[PDB]
């Protein structure tokens, strides 16, 4: 959790950089499958929160040994064009810790009604009148677009940065980098 | 006088076939004569259409064939007969100075490393370009090159790269005709969506016949990427050769007619003005008249 590691997007004339950020994230993920652990964080350094903009650099928390690993891990053959990154270098010292969270959403309500057709065998009119169109949540925070080999459906994932605390706090992490609990710093 | 010819259409050098794409299993691309190839699909979510590999597959098959034909500086039509003598005269004196090298160098960069695949290359642990030379109906030379160590933002050299470099820089000579199949193996995953591109059901994925394809022009576009000696900020790469080195990713145009580093400007200080640019500059330019191009006045 000490070293942290700055992976900037090099802009690209064929590609705009939220693309970049999908394929990276997705190939992190991989690669955070692949290795196992919890004490990998996911930041973004430049977030704007004006438009919700993810930014166009990312910021990776972790141990020395573990952020070792994942430079070994052959997940990142084929990013080395789109991508530039440094060392991974210590964290400063008086650094306030803000936590990061995968907001999702119901924005589907036929998804709903399909559950509830699987949990108490209702009709389609009585998950018409229970459910209406109006449950779908909009959700104005900074995201990814991803998809997955165990559900080929494609997916976005909403990140959040949360308020900035004065300490840290002791939690896993997902495979995707996001915190069940876990702080990052911020800087 | 010599003023610019009123119209000045130039035809494209290196012909692009349409890219096919088409699936397979790694260690089976020496096998690869019969492999299917994906197909698009409409699927519900509104419908729209979406590629994407079958569940025994992690590999694409992108195929084309390009054709170096030569005489870059001749146009198609050309209203002044002077104005076109001149320029013949000038594009001669630059194949004096340069016989195609660095053009044809940077173009077999372009067909070796993968910029053809252009979103297929991304999700890709393992990239392979495959060049066969055909004359006469048979493979004349091969090439195997490897799109992982050949970068898409430097521009160094290799052996079998040079050997592609002097094919191409006599093709764009007009020393004989280069007809070259290049077949695409990327290792995108089993089962990921590729990226076709997009016909304009809200949005439709192009095909030729019963299999998706690529465009010609797409091919084409990214093949042009050899451009460098724009004035670059923010550590951008290559971009592709346009008249005022325009890019839709970024949104902006670099070699502003404000600056004199255009490609219009720079023809009208060679070709009129005897105002002789640089190596860089005149790279640019031959560049630009390989790719073709509706120039002129009106």
């Amino acid at each position: 959790m000490d070293h942290y590691l700055d992976i900037r997007l090099r802009p690209d004339p064929e590609f705009p950089p939220a693309q970049l950020m999908s394929v990276l994230f997705g190939k992190l993920h991989q690669a955070l499958v692949a290795q196992g652990g919890d004490r990998i964080g996911v930041s973004f350094p430049d977030l704007d929160e004006s438009r919700s903009r993810l930014g166009e650099r990312l910021r990776i928390h972790a141990s020395a040994d573990d952020l070792r690993a994942l430079l070994a891990r052959p997940w990142l053959e084929g990013l080395r064009d789109h991508l530039q990154f440094g060392e991974p270098a210590v964290v400063p010292h008086p650094t306030p810790y803000r936590q990061v969270s995968r907001v999702q959403a119901k924005s589907n309500p036929e998804r709903l009604r399909r559950r509830l057709m699987r949990r108490h065998d209702l009709s389609e009119e009585e998950a018409r009148k229970r459910i209406p169109d109006t449950v779908a949540r909009a959700l104005d925070l900074p995201f990814v677009t991803l998809r997955s080999q165990s559900t080929g459906q494609h997916f976005r994932l909403f990140i959040r940065h949360g308020p900035l605390q004065v300490t840290a706090e002791e939690g896993g992490f997902t495979c995707y980098g996001l915190s069940k609990g876990g702080f990052v710093p911020w800087f | 006088i010599l003023s610019t010819a009123s119209v000045l259409a130039f035809e494209r050098k290196l012909d692009p076939s349409d890219a096919l794409m088409s699936a397979g299993a790694w260690a089976q691309r020496d096998a690869s004569q019969e492999w299917p190839a994906v197909t698009v699909r409409e699927k519900s979510v509104q419908t729209v259409d979406v590629a994407n590999l079958p569940s025994d597959a992690d590999t694409l098959k992108v195929r084309f064939t390009l054709r170096v034909l030569g005489g870059a500086g001749t146009p198609s039509a050309c209203n002044d007969a002077a104005y076109r003598d001149k320029l013949l005269q000038t594009v001669a004196t630059y194949v004096n100075d340069q016989g195609f090298a660095e053009l044809a160098r940077r173009y077999a960069h372009n067909l070796a490393n993968a910029r053809f695949l252009w979103r297929n290359r991304v999700g890709a642990e393992a990239v392979e370009v495959r060049i066969n030379h055909i004359r006469q109906g048979e493979v004349a030379r091969a090439w195997r090159f490897d799109a992982l160590a050949i970068g898409l933002r430097d521009f160094k050299a290799d052996a079998e790269l040079d050997a592609l470099a002097e094919l191409i820089a006599s093709g764009l000579s007009g020393s004989g005709h280069v007809l070259l199949e290049v077949v695409a193996f990327a290792r995108i995953g089993d089962g990921q969506e590729v990226f076709p591109s997009q016909e304009l059901k809200s949005k439709t994925l192009y095909s030729v016949r019963d299999a998706a394809a690529i465009h010609s022009q797409k091919i084409g576009n990214a093949l042009r990427t050899i451009d460098t000696w724009y004035p670059d900020e923010d550590g951008l790469g290559p971009i592709a050769v346009e008249p005022y080195g325009s890019v839709t990713s970024q949104g902006k145009a670099y070699r502003q007619p404000k600056q004199k580093l255009d490609f219009y400007t720079l023809l009208d200080n060679w070709v009129l003005r005897d105002e002789a640019p640089a190596v860089e500059q005149q790279h640019y330019v031959i560049a630009n008249l390989i790719r073709g191009g509706v120039f002129g006045e009106a």
